[PDB]
C-alpha cells in the first residue's frame, strides 16, 4: 500500500522523507520507488522535457509506500515501472457487468438484471480503479444472502426488510445497508449521512471510507 | 550435477510438416541450454546405478514409437526437457547460473510445447504424454512473469 | 448438471429483445451448447462401457484384453459374437475336437 | 466418446460465440476472453482424457471381477544360505522357524527370516537352509555374498554367505504381464492341452519360467522359479493345486531341470572415441548378465533379440555390436536353460 | 566507496573542534551544526550520484562504444497539428497537461502535454509535441488517430497527425542487450567450421549444411532447397564463403546425391494369430520412415535397423532377418539414405 503526494515549488527530496518517514535517512530508497534521475526533483518544467519519465517537477505526482512496504525490493520494482497503475492493480482488475446502468436500478432484489458489455473492439468489458469497488458493492447489495452456489452468508436482507416505513424498519435498513457495506475489509467504515421518507419511498445516502 | 547424481534414463534421453493453427515454433537453444548440454554430454557429472520412478514422462515419450514415427517433435520434446531441466538445476542449487536466461528464452518454450501438442493430440496412443505436458504449459507461466522480477531480488 | 441454472443470479439468462446484438447471450449459450455437448458425450459411453454395445476402437481393447484379435475387414457385430464363442470354446473330446472343424472348413 | 484437443475445441466454441454478433473477434494472447476460453477448452480436454483413463480402468476392473483372476501382489524375495561351524558337529542341533538373517553391507539393510525349521545332523559340517525376505520389492535382490551375518549369538557358527543371488523379488505386476496372464487362462478353460496345462502349472504365484513337453502315452512339466531352482515344496504344491487340469486318462510328472551354458563374446564401437575404458565394459556385461539371467526354459537365446536388449542403450552412443562367436541362434532343449556363464567384453 | 550522512558529520564535527577553538556548542538548533548539515547532505546527494553513474557504466557503459543502441521504457510522443475556423485574435493559453483523446472508440489511448503554449495574435495553425501516458508498444497509434481535445473551444476546429507515432519504445533485460553483442562478437569469427556454417546459413535459402574437412580441400554441399540444390545458389554461396574460407587453402562446393536402398525383410511373430494387412503396413511404413529420417553421411548400421525394428513391440516379435540384406552399407560423405523399395515378409 501507498500514499500519494505531489512536488511543491522548490521542495527538495531530502524533505519528504522526513516529514512522512520521520529520519531524512530514507531518502535514498524512496527515489527508486519513483524510479527518478539524479535531479530526483527539478522545479522547471522545460527542464523536464530533458527526458520526461525519468524525472519529477513541480505539480507532478509522487509514491510514497509504506515503512513495512520501504525496503522491499519488488514494491520497488513493482513501484518503479507501473506509476497510475497502481491504483488499479492494488484495487484489482474486473469484467465489466454494469451494461445496463439505466435499467438495474429499475428492479433490484430481482434476478437476472446484470449482463455483460463491449467497450474497446472485440472484448469484453472490463473495470477497474474506484468504479470497480463501486460495482462490487452495489452487485453485493443487490444480491440475497444466500443465493450465490459457493461462500454463502454473502449479500443481504434488503429483500426482506419491506415494512411500513414506520423509523424503526428504517434504522433497520440502515444497518442491515451498513453491515453489507463493512463487510469488505478493503473498506474502513461507513456512516449515514441521510435517511428521508416519501411516503411508500425510501431514501438516503451512505458515505464510505475507502482505504487511500 | 554438482551436488547429486541424476537417474541413467534421464542422461540417456537428454545428451541424443504438420501445422498448428495457433503456433509456429522457432528452434532457439537457450543461453542456459547451450553450456548446460555441454556439461550432460560430457562425462563430468554423477550419475546412479539404478532406476526408478516408472511413471515419469520420459519412460512415457520412451514407450511410445514417437521417435521413429515423428522424429521432428520426438526432437522439440528433448529441447522442451532440455530447458525444463536447466530452470530446475539453478533455484536448488548453483545460483551462479542465474542471470544467463531471460522471458524470451522461457516464452518460446511454450510456442514449442503448445506446437508439439497440437500433433500429439492427433494420435491418442501419446495421451499419457499429452496430460503430462498441458500441466507444464502453465507452469512456465509462471515463472516467466517472475524470472525478471526474481532476478532483480538475488 | 445445468449451466443456467447452478449459477450467479444476476447474468441474465436469456437475450435481450430490446436490441440486435447481444454478446452476453452468445457467450453464455456457446458456453452452455460446448458443456451440453459433453455432456452428451458423457451419457453416449454407456455403450462404450459394456461388451454387449462397445464399438470402434474400446471393441478391439475388448478383443486384446480376452485375447481374441481382429481379423482384417471384420464388423463389430461378428467380432463380438466371435469372442463370445472363443471365450467359451469346447475342444478335448474326440467330437468335440471334429466339431471343431466348423472352424478350419 | 472421442478425444478432442484442446485447439479444436477452443475453435469450436469460438465459432459458435461469433454467431449472432461481431463484437467479440479479436482474439490475441492479451485478451482475457481467450484466456478464459482457453482455461474451459484446457478443462475439457482433460475431462476427455480422465474419462478415457477411468474407461480403461473400469474395464480392468470388470474383468478382475468376472473372473476373479485378481492381480498378483508384492512378492517376496527368497533364496538359500550356507551356515559354517567352527568345527563338526557334537548333537543334533536345531533352528527355529523365524530365525533372523541380515547382511552387515551398510548399503543392504533388508532382513530376512525363516520359515520351516531344520535339524543339523550330529558331525555335519555344513547345511543349506531358506530364508524369506521380510521387504518385497527390488531390494530384496540383493547381489552375491550379502548375508554376512546371523543377527544373533552365532556361538557355533562362524560366517554365513550366499553363493547366488536373489531374483524372485519382483515389483507389482504391470497391465501387459496381466493380459497376458488373462489371454492364457481365457485360452486354458479347455482341459487336456498344452496351453491349458501352461496355465494349469503356472497359477502358483511363484513360479515364472514353465514349459510342457510331450510323447506318446506320457506329459512331463518343467518348470523353474526366477532363480532357477525347483524345490520339493513347490512340486507338492504343483500336484496339489494342478488337479483340477491334469489329463484324466495320462500320467503326469512334474520334474527337470538343467542349466546350460554359453559363453557370449561380442565386439563393440563406441561413437566416442574418448571414454572407452573398462568402467562402461563393467556395465555392459552387468547389464548383458541381467538380460541374460532372466531367460526362462519355454525362452530361447536369440542373436536379434540379444542385440536389441544390448542396443537398448542409445545409438548414438554404440554405434555397432556384433558377436566373434556366435553367429546362429541355439535351439534350447526342452528340460535345459540358458543361461550366462562366464562373460568376456572388450572393444576390439 | 560512498560514505553515509552519518561519517561526513563527524568527520566534520572532529575537524571544526580540531581547528576551531571559537565553536564548542553543537546542539540541533546551531547555525553551525546545520551549516555542516547542509554541507553533509549535499555531499551525500553527490555521492549518490557518482554511485549512479558508476550503476550505468558497469551495466551499459562500456558496451555503448560499440555498435548497439539501449532502450529506457521512454513513452511515445509524436507531433500534433491543431487548426481554427478563423485566424485568432488573443493570444490563447494552452495548459501543460491537456489531455488529447482519442476519437476512434477502439482506441484507449491517451496523450498529455508536457510544457505550456502560447498560440500566436494572428496564426491559423500551430503545431505542438504530445506524449502519451502509456509506456511501451501498446502507446504506438495509427496515423490519423488523434482528432479530439479534451479542453475544446469554439475556435478550434479539429486536431490531426499528419505523422505516425514511431518513437514507441519498450525496455528489456540486461540479459538481451548482452545476448545480441555475444552474437556479434561470435559472428566476427572467421576461417572455422562452426564460423562457415554461420556464414552459409546468413544466406536465405540455406539449411542443413554439412562441411566435410580435409587437409587438401574443403568440400560444402547442402540440400537446402527442397532438397536440391541449384547452380545458381552454388555462385552466389561460393562468393558470399570467399571472406570465410582459410587464406591458402582450396574451398569447393559441390551437391548432394542420394543412395536408395531395396530390402526385403522378414519378422517372425510369436502370436500368428494377430496377423494383418494393417499389421505389415504399419511396419513397412515404420522401416520406410526410419530409413527415410538419416544424417548425412551415416552409414546404415544393419544393427541399428535391428534394434529399430525390434523395438515396435518386444512380445510381438520373435525373430528378424533380411534376405537382400548382407551387412552394413557404408556411404560416400556426401551420399543419404533414402528408400527406395522395401518389402515385409511375416512368417
Amino acid at each position: 500500500r501507498f500514499k500519494k503526494h505531489v512536488v511543491q515549488h522548490e521542495e527538495t527530496m531530502q524533505a519528504i522523507a522526513q516529514r512522512y518517514y520521520g529520519d531524512v535517512s530514507y531518502w535514498i530508497d524512496l527515489v527508486e520507488h519513483n524510479n527518478l534521475k539524479y535531479p530526483y526533483l527539478v522545479e522547471t518544467d522545460e527542464e523536464k522535457m530533458k527526458d520526461p519519465e525519468r524525472l519529477a517537477s513541480t505539480g507532478d505526482t509522487l509514491i510514497i509506500p509504506i515503512e513495512s512496504d520501504l525496503t522491499d525490493v519488488s514494491a520497488k520494482e513493482i513501484n518503479s515501472r507501473d506509476k497510475d497503475v497502481l491504483v488499479e492493480l492494488a484495487l484489482g482488475r474486473d469484467l465489466n457487468i454494469t451494461a445496463d446502468e439505466k435499467y438495474f436500478n429499475e428492479h433490484g432484489t430481482s434476478d437476472n438484471i446484470l449482463a455483460f458489455s463491449t467497450n474497446g473492439n472485440g472484448d469484453l468489458d472490463t473495470v477497474k480503479g474506484i468504479d470497480n469497488m463501486k460495482q462490487q458493492l452495489q452487485a453485493r447489495l443487490l444480491t440475497p444472502r444466500g443465493s450465490l452456489m459457493l461462500h454463502p452468508n454473502y449479500g443481504s436482507d434488503l429483500h426482506n426488510l419491506f415494512g411500513l416505513n414506520i423509523p424503526e424498519q428504517a434504522t433497520l435498513i440502515e444497518m442491515e445497508v451498513l453491515r453489507t457495506l463493512t463487510s469488505d475489509n478493503r473498506v474502513k467504515s461507513a456512516n449515514l449521512i441521510d435517511w428521508k421518507i416519501q411516503g411508500n419511498v425510501y431514501s438516503g445516502q451512505f458515505s464510505v471510507e475507502i482505504k487511500s | 550435477n554438482n551436488f547429486i547424481p541424476q537417474p541413467q534414463g534421464l542422461l540417456r534421453f537428454l545428451n541424443t510438416s504438420f501445422v498448428s493453427k495457433f503456433y509456429t515454433p522457432q528452434l532457439q537453444l537457450s543461453e542456459l541450454a547451450k553450456k548446460v548440454l555441454t556439461n550432460i554430454k560430457t562425462d563430468d557429472i554423477p550419475v546412479l546405478e539404478r532406476e526408478f520412478n516408472d511413471n515419469t514422462i520420459i519412460h512415457k515419450a520412451n514407450d511410445t514409437l514417437l521417435k521413429v514415427q515423428a522424429p521432428r517433435m520426438y526432437m522439440i520434446l528433448q529441447s522442451i526437457v532440455l530447458e525444463a531441466y536447466a530452470i530446475v538445476n539453478c533455484f536448488v542449487e548453483n545460483p551462479s547460473s542465474l542471470k544467463y536466461l531471460t522471458e524470451e528464452d522461457v516464452s518460446i518454450t511454450r510456442e514449442n510445447l503448445n506446437y508439439v501438442a497440437d500433433y500429439l493430440g492427433n494420435y491418442d496412443d501419446y495421451n499419457s504424454v499429452v496430460l503430462d505436458l498441458r500441466d507444464l504449459d502453465l507452469c512456465f507461466s509462471a515463472i516467466e512473469l517472475q524470472l525478471p522480477l526474481i532476478k532483480k531480488e538475488a | 448438471a445445468n449451466f443456467l441454472k447452478n449459477l450467479h443470479p444476476l447474468l441474465r439468462r436469456d437475450r435481450n429483445k430490446k436490441d440486435n446484438q447481444d454478446p452476453n447471450f452468445a457467450l453464455i449459450d456457446a458456453l452452455n451448447e460446448e458443456m451440453n455437448q459433453v455432456e452428451k458425450d458423457a451419457i453416449e459411453s454407456k455403450l462404450q462401457s459394456s461388451l454387449k454395445t462397445s464399438t470402434s476402437e474400446y471393441l478391439d481393447k475388448f478383443g486384446d484384453w480376452f485375447g481374441v484379435y481382429r481379423k482384417t475387414d471384420e464388423k463389430d457385430d461378428v467380432y463380438r459374437a466371435r469372442i463370445i464363442k472363443y471365450l467359451l470354446l469346447k475342444r478335448g473330446t474326440n467330437n468335440a475336437i471334429i466339431d471343431a472343424i466348423k472352424d478350419y472348413l | 466418446m472421442k478425444t478432442r484437443k484442446l485447439t479444436n475445441i477452443l475453435s469450436k466454441l469460438i465459432d459458435k460465440t461469433m454467431a449472432g454478433t461481431s463484437k467479440i473477434t479479436d482474439f490475441t494472447p492479451g485478451s482475457a476472453s481467450r484466456s478464459l476460453l482457453e482455461a474451459v477448452s484446457l478443462e475439457i480436454e482433460q475431462f476427455y482424457i480422465l474419462t478415457k483413463e477411468n474407461i480403461d480402468w473400469g474395464i480392468q476392473e470388470g474383468i478382475i471381477e468376472a473372473f476373479d483372476f485378481q492381480k498378483r501382489q508384492s512378492k517376496r524375495a527368497y533364496g538359500d544360505v550356507t551356515i559354517q561351524f567352527y568345527q563338526p558337529l557334537d548333537m543334533r542341533m536345531y533352528i527355529p522357524a523365524g530365525t533372523t538373517f541380515t547382511s552387515t553391507r551398510q548399503e543392504y539393510p533388508q532382513q530376512f527370516e525363516t520359515l520351516v525349521d531344520y535339524y543339523a545332523e550330529p558331525d555335519s559340517t555344513e547345511i543349506v537352509v531358506e530364508v524369506y525376505c521380510k521387504e518385497t520389492g527390488v531390494a530384496g535382490n540383493v547381489p552375491e555374498g550379502t548375508i554376512n551375518t546371523i543377527a544373533s549369538g552365532s556361538s557355533l557358527i562362524r560366517s554365513v554367505n550366499n553363493e547366488y543371488s536373489f531374483n524372485t523379488g519382483t515389483k507389482e505386476e504391470s497391465q501387459e504381464d496381466f493380459k497376458r496372464r488373462f489371454h492364457s487362462f481365457v485360452e486354458s478353460r479347455g482341459r487336456a492341452t498344452n496351453k491349458s496345462v501352461r496355465y494349469g502349472a503356472l497359477q502358483i504365484p511363484d513360479v515364472e519360467g514353465v514349459y510342457v513337453y510331450e510323447e506318446t502315452g506320457h506329459i512331463t512339466v518343467f518348470a523353474h522359479d526366477r532363480n532357477g531352482n525347483l524345490s520339493d515344496t513347490l512340486k507338492e504344491d504343483i500336484i496339489d493345486a494342478l488337479q483340477d487340469y491334469r489329463p484324466s486318462g495320462i500320467m503326469l510328472d512334474v520334474t527337470g531341470v538343467e542349466k546350460e551354458e554359453v559363453n557370449v563374446s561380442a565386439t563393440v564401437t563406441i561413437s566416442n572415441k574418448s571414454r572407452i575404458g573398462d568402467t562402461l565394459q563393467k556395465h555392459i556385461e552387468s547389464v548383458i548378465r541381467s538380460y541374460l539371467n532372466n531367460l526362462k526354459t519355454s525362452d530361447d537365446l536369440i542373436i536379434t533379440d540379444l542385440i536389441q536388449a544390448i542396443m537398448n542403450i542409445d545409438d548414438v552412443l554404440i554405434y555397432d555390436v556384433s558377436f566373434d562367436n556366435l553367429d546362429e541362434n541355439i535351439i534350447v532343449p526342452p528340460q535345459g536353460i540358458i543361461r550366462a556363464g562366464e562373460i568376456k567384453v572388450e572393444l576390439k
